[PDB]
RNA sequence: GCCCGUCGCUAGUACCGAUUGAAUGGCUUAGUGAGGCCUCAGGAUCUGGGA
RNA sequence: GGACUUUUACUUUGAAAAAAUUAGAGUGUUCAAAGCAGGCGUAUUGCUCGAAUAUAUUAGCAUGGAAUAAUAGAAUAGGACG
RNA sequence: UAUCUGGUUGAUCCUGCCAGUAGUCAUAUGCUUGUCUCAAAGAUUAAGCCAUGCAUGUCUAAGUAUAAGCAAUUUAUACAGUGAAACUGCGAAUGGCUCAUUAAAUCAGUUAUCGUUUAUUUGAUAGUUCCUUUACUACAUGGUAUAACUGUGGUAAUUCUAGAGCUAAUACAUGCUUAAAAUCUCGACCCUUUGGAAGAGAUGUAUUUAUUAGAUAAAAAAUCAAUGUCUUCGGACUCUUUGAUGAUUCAUAAUAACUUUUCGAAUCGCAUGGCCUUGUGCUGGCGAUGGUUCAUUCAAAUUUCUGCCCUAUCAACUUUCGAUGGUAGGAUAGUGGCCUACCAUGGUUUCAACGGGUAACGGGGAAUAAGGGUUCGAUUCCGGAGAGGGAGCCUGAGAAACGGCUACCA
């Protein structure tokens, strides 16, 4: 008798277990952004996956439908907020585009490296977890 | 206890039902008063929510209304005479609602002869006045007046003795009296 | 199940209280009183969750047992006493008066009112019967009985009540075009006039309502509480004035007041 | 050790349903009844003890019985009971007849009396006075409210008769 | 139903508390009480004109109509003073996005103010439990005979 | 080349089957019938007809 | 207020509608799953935004539509209006 | 978030299934295991069985204190502080647990009570109680009988208790009271009219019955019986009063009586004040607890409409010993075949009744992501049911209660 603590998982795993292209594709990302997991990519794919779903849906509603206008605007401003969605391409048909790398580019890991300050994605890992 | 649920009992389709829950006291019933005549005996039963019912068993007087005369009087209850539900009720003289009784006449006689100065069947100043005002209003009714000569008046219990401890009713009259006189002799 | 239920599982609590999910398990159960369980605001809730005066429930009993808080004129010392819409809550110390009256989101708002207005209230008359010995009485939504009302007073009219005394000092008929507060349903909190009444013999008259933004909606009679004239309310309304804005309109307001 | 029970008749044991207010049982709870063994009221050699109650003294003195004597624990506490245990009429005033029990606190002897009850007092008379007052005062206030309405109703009639004479 | 006799019981049939004083010489023998059931259901003349008793009559009796007001069609008139109606309705079954004919039979009281016959559409108003099965009372006949006389003999 | 059935071996499953076979569970006739409740009585005792 | 009304399906809009879950807005729990918080100052006697919205369908209720599909009508005239 | 691959042939295209693949608030097991936060957990099988401990008790200034209890001071020779025990009151019907039963049942959404009960909370609500009505009734206040206790006891043994002696009340049981007025019945008289009258009783609330009012669909007349108010004595009656609902025999009131007569304060705490004829007179402050009736609130009980999984190797079912309806009663809080008596022959069914299965509590919901679907829900919230099995019942507003009793079975 206490309200459920709610939860949910934050990743999804590839249906095809051993696809060699997807595996090379994944590894390259890991070796670019200092990841340790295929899950750190699995996670983002999943984040993207819903964002796109939302956007697909919104798109089916009439132009300037209240929900579409309200909930689309919200999602766009949330994405521009963190630097995933460019200023020009600010109208959700491009959030319908939007790649995994656009997301990985904005992790504190990378930002800590992008303006020197670490000079290797991995030096960037170690610094961060070390206060 | 006696239970008043519907959940025993077959369904309109004729289906047998499972036992769903045990008896609760809020569907309870109790046994009949089967109230009889004579010498007051009343027990109270504690009913739902605080609350009393009074279970008359044995009764000998009731309060009886002569509707057309607009008065009521308390009389002895002579006895039961006809019952539409069960003839055993008559044979045993059980008092219930709808029972046909005979009562006493003498309280109703005394009133009538004092109020009309007429006497059924067969000198003050203001009294004379009041009587002379009345009449053209004292012309009774054959089938009621004849009863007085026997000292006994047919009446229908209109209360519920098992419920209220009262055995009350009204004198039979007109059509309703016609009806039971017929039954009485056309079964006598 | 054998008798009167005596607890209230938090989650089964009404939502317009705005209790949190965790931190506990139960919510307070409104004592019996003038207002129904699910359309009430227990003192505990008001003294702690809105006014923030108490932190504990323990300190609510402490505040209350010194007879600090008094409702509708009278003192009241029940932690979970059922306060409700139109009632008046007073803190003599802190020199503060309150009226319980709704948001636009359907909640009970914290609403400071002046000391004078703090000495009367409005009552929807809920029934008008002939009582024993021929004395006619009215009954208002907060369960007051008032003997000898005005013969013109009928059910659904609102009524201005002294408080200091028991008596009525004015009433307002349920007519086409009178200021209305909506107390129940989705449109809980909305305010606006009355366009017209749908009849429907044998169940639920409908009251068509328009506000001061030329916006329209409907509720069951039941949910309609007369409170004055187009313009003239008979009590002060909370800020917002019961108008309800779209989520867009409310977004734009909130992000219009942005520059510190 | 089972007790006898007046009126069973019988000279053995039986098990009875006992209730509130009865020998050989003390209910633990409202409406509790317990089935319990009981010994009959006829004496046989199976008894461990008889209980006897001297009704007439004999030709000689029983030791620790006739020759010793034990005072009642408590005295009359209720007003009129003090009256009767001294025979006093309602004139004597009780407070001086109430019993007082001495008791030593080392080198201080104390004196504690009951607390008379149903004692007629000023404070009681004050509360009798008040009640009688409220009834009447209310009652008078209750016609007034009726009369004020009867007016309101009557001078409504004279507005629906002056309206019926306007048009 | 009723028909004939009216006084055909062990118990004398009367409307309660509707006293007719024998002393007062009236010209209609029995004083009769009736009411307007409400919702604009005309209390038919056969009830006011009537002499039948029936304490379950919506117009001359001790019941009341309140709650559901359903219509259905008469399917059995074997019970003395009560009938059975069939209420058809199509029940929507989502997965197939189509419907199936269903029905329910419903027992209802029928005042001898009415002359119902199998085939009539009848409007019934809910009342208090009147018997084990019956929660409804025929309140108006939205029918007649369904063209009975128009099948008679030859030319 | 493929291939059918009887006959013989090992192992497994289910069927039939004297035992008017056996077990569990739900209802249930007839007979016996605790207990409390209600009721006709009773009256240890104990009061002013009543407990 | 009276006096009387062929009967259905379908569709629309709306009322009545528990929270939690779900979808989803706002908010940088250090991130996040969460939570419903929180955010500004004179941080010495206080100011302030919230705690949305959507879905909730079968049935019942209330309103608009009159296509599609049923039902009923006047022929032994016991037809219609006055 | 609309994807498939391996396996039949010599090779081929098919059909088709087996296998692979991915998720699972989906359980187990194995191996391995450092940190943060979060945190389910004897449901599945056996609603099988349970050692021991705990899970229900409770006191305000304000019901009861002579503890032979503690405390002393502080005005207290009735009591007065504090307070064990005990009586009284309230609570133990909530909560917590489980999922055996249960398939039109429960449950959901939606209804109904003009079909009832309702401790409590809240707001209203009570001038009437006696009596052949001058030698008058305790109201400045009526009765005992009990716990605790003291003391004599019993039994191996329990929250076993007996005999004897005390004493309380907001326990038990009794029992007085208050203004004026009007309306009714009676009626000593007196006098004949058109007729009038002193004075006598009755009329709180509740209970039970009978009777009446509770108008209103637009307007008018005559007559019979009783009989009101005003005569400019042939006559007139003029103004005439009416609540709610869709609907009532509704709310409310009036008449005649009824009742082993319900309620109408014999209670408690603080303050002690006015007033003059100086009675310890007569008044009198704030609020506690109670009290009948109505309303309200927390409820409850029934209840309308529609909606359940598999099954025909279940087709007819229902009245034995109620099945379906009618009348009357009885019983209930109350409707109702709920039960009984009389009477009738009804009620359901291929639009699947009835029966069987369920390793079935129902719902909010969960899992699976093109869509349509498929599968699951013992389990944090709502509803229901149960306490080893059955039944019975005491108390009480509320239980057919099991951390209550009684009986049977185990
Ligand atoms: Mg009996
Ligand atoms: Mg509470
Ligand atoms: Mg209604
Ligand atoms: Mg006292
Ligand atoms: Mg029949
Ligand atoms: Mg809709
Ligand atoms: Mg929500
Ligand atoms: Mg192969
Ligand atoms: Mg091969
Ligand atoms: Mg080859
Ligand atoms: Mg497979
Ligand atoms: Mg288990
Ligand atoms: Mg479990
Ligand atoms: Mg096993
Ligand atoms: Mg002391
Ligand atoms: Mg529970
Ligand atoms: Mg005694
Ligand atoms: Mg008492
Ligand atoms: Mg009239
Ligand atoms: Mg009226
Ligand atoms: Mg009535
Ligand atoms: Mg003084
Ligand atoms: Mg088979
Ligand atoms: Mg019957
Ligand atoms: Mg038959
Ligand atoms: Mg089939
Ligand atoms: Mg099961
Ligand atoms: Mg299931
Ligand atoms: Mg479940
Ligand atoms: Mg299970
Ligand atoms: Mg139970
Ligand atoms: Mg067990
Ligand atoms: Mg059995
Ligand atoms: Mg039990
Ligand atoms: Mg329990």
């Amino acid at each position: 008798p206490r309200a459920p603590r709610t939860y949910s998982k934050t990743y999804s795993t590839p249906k095809r277990p051993y696809e060699s292209s997807r595996l090379d594709a994944e590894l390259k990302l890991a070796g670019e952004f200092g990841l340790k997991n295929k899950k750190e990519i699995y996670r983002i794919s999943f984040q993207l996956s819903k964002i796109r779903r939302a956007a697909r849906d919104l798109l089916t509603r009439d132009e300037k439908d209240p929900k579409r206008l309200f909930e689309g605007n919200a999602l766009i401003r949330r994405l521009v907020r963190v630097g995933v969605l460019s200023e020009d391409k600010k109208k959700l048909d491009y959030v319908l585009a939007l790649k995994v790398e656009d997301f990985l580019e904005r992790r504190l890991q990378t930002q800590v490296y992008k303006l020197g300050l670490a000079k290797s994605v991995h030096h960037a890992r170690v610094l961060i977890t070390q206060r | 206890g006696i239970s008043r649920d519907s959940r025993h009992k077959r369904s309109a389709t004729g289906a047998k039902r499972a036992q769903f829950r045990k008896k609760r006291k809020f569907e309870l019933g109790r046994q009949p008063a089967n109230t009889k005549i004579g010498a007051k005996r009343i027990h109270s039963v504690r009913t739902r929510g605080g609350n009393k019912k009074y279970r008359a068993l044995r009764i000998e007087t009731g309060n009886f209304s002569w509707a057309s005369e607009g008065i009521s009087k308390k009389t002895r209850i002579a006895g039961v005479v006809y019952h539409p539900s069960n003839n055993e009720l008559v044979r045993t003289n059980t008092l219930t609602k709808a029972a046909i009784v005979q009562i006493d006449a003498t309280p109703f006689r005394q009133w009538f002869e004092a109020h009309y100065g007429q006497t059924l069947g067969k000198k003050s100043k203001n009294a004379e006045r009041k009587w002379a005002a009345r009449a053209a209003s004292a012309k009774i009714e054959s089938s009621v007046e004849s009863q007085f000569s026997a000292g006994r008046l047919y009446a229908c219990i209109s209360s519920r003795p098992g419920q209220s401890g009262r055995c009350d009713g009204y004198i039979l009259e007109g059509e309703e009296l016609a009806f039971y006189l017929r039954r009485l002799t056309a079964k006598k | 199940a054998r008798g009167p239920k005596k607890h209230l599982k938090r989650l089964a609590a009404p939502h317009h209280w705005l209790l949190d999910k965790l931190s506990g398990c139960y919510a307070p159960r409104p004592s019996a009183g003038p207002h129904k369980l699910r359309e009430s605001l227990p003192l505990i809730v008001f003294l702690r969750n809105r006014l923030k005066y108490a932190l504990n429930g323990r300190e609510v009993k402490a505040i209350l047992m010194q007879r600090h808080v008094k409702v509708d004129g009278k003192v009241r010392t029940d932690t979970t006493y059922p306060a409700g819409f139109m009632d008046v809550i007073t803190l003599d110390a802190t020199n503060e008066n309150f009226r319980l009256v709704y948001d636009v989101k359907g909640r009970f708002a914290v609403h400071r009112i002046t000391d004078e207005e703090a000495s009367y209230k409005l009552g929807k008359v809920k029934k008008v019967q002939l009582g024993k010995k021929g004395v006619p009485y009215v009954v208002t939504h907060d369960g007051r009985t008032i003997r000898y009302p005005d013969p013109n007073i009928k059910v659904n009219d609102t009524v201005k009540i002294d408080l200091a005394s028991g008596k009525i000092t004015d009433f307002i008929k349920f007519d086409a075009g009178k200021l209305v507060y909506v107390t129940g349903g989705r449109n809980l909190g909305r305010i606006g006039t009355i366009v017209h009444k749908e009849r429907h013999d044998g169940g639920f008259d409908l009251v068509h309502i328009k506000d001061s933004l030329d916006n329209t909606f409907v509720t069951r009679l039941n949910n309609v509480f007369v409170i004055g004239e187009q313009g003239k309310p008979y009590i002060s309304l909370p800020k917002g004035k019961g108008i309800k804005l779209s989520i867009a309109e409310e977004r734009d307001r909130r992000r219009a007041q942005q520059g510190l | 050790g089972f007790p006898m029970k007046q009126g069973v008749l019988l000279p053995t044991r039986i098990k009875l349903l006992l209730t509130k207010n009865v020998s050989c049982y003390r209910p633990r709870r409202d409406g509790e009844r317990k089935r319990k063994s009981v010994r009959g009221a006829i004496v046989g050699p199976d008894l461990a003890v008889l209980a006897l109650v001297i009704v007439k003294k004999g030709e000689q003195e029983l030791e620790g019985l006739t020759d010793t004597t034990v005072p009642k624990r408590l005295g009359p506490k209720r007003a009129n009971n003090i009256r009767k245990f001294f025979g006093l009429s309602k004139e004597d005033d009780v407070r001086d007849f109430v019993i007082r029990r001495e008791v030593t606190k080392g080198e201080k002897t104390y004196t504690k009396a009951p607390k008379i009850q149903r004692l007629v007092t000023p404070q009681r008379l004050q509360r009798k006075r008040h009640q009688r007052a409220l009834k009447v005062r209310n009652a008078q206030a209750q016609r007034e409210a009726a009369a004020e309405y009867a007016q309101l109703l009557a001078k409504r009639l004279s507005e629906r008769k002056a309206e019926k004479a306007e048009i | 139903s009723t028909e004939l006799t009216v006084q055909s019981e062990r118990a004398f049939q009367k409307q309660p508390h509707i006293f007719n004083n024998p002393k007062v010489k009236t010209s209609k023998r029995t004083k009769r009480w009736y009411k307007n059931a409400g919702l604009g259901f005309k209390t038919p003349k056969t009830a006011i004109e009537g002499s039948y008793i029936d304490k379950k009559c919506p117009f001359t009796g001790l019941v009341s109509i309140r709650g559901k007001i359903l219509t259905g069609t008469v399917v059995s008139t074997k019970m003395h003073r009560t009938i059975v109606i069939r209420r058809a309705y199509l029940h929507y079954i989502p997965k197939y996005n189509r419907y199936e004919k269903r029905h329910k039979n419903v027992p209802v009281h029928v005042s001898p103010a009415f002359r119902v016959q199998v085939g009539d559409i009848v409007t019934v108003g809910q009342c208090r439990p009147i018997s084990k099965t019956v929660r409804f009372n025929v309140v108006k006949v939205s029918a007649a005979a369904a063209k009975a006389n128009k099948q008679f003999a030859k030319f």
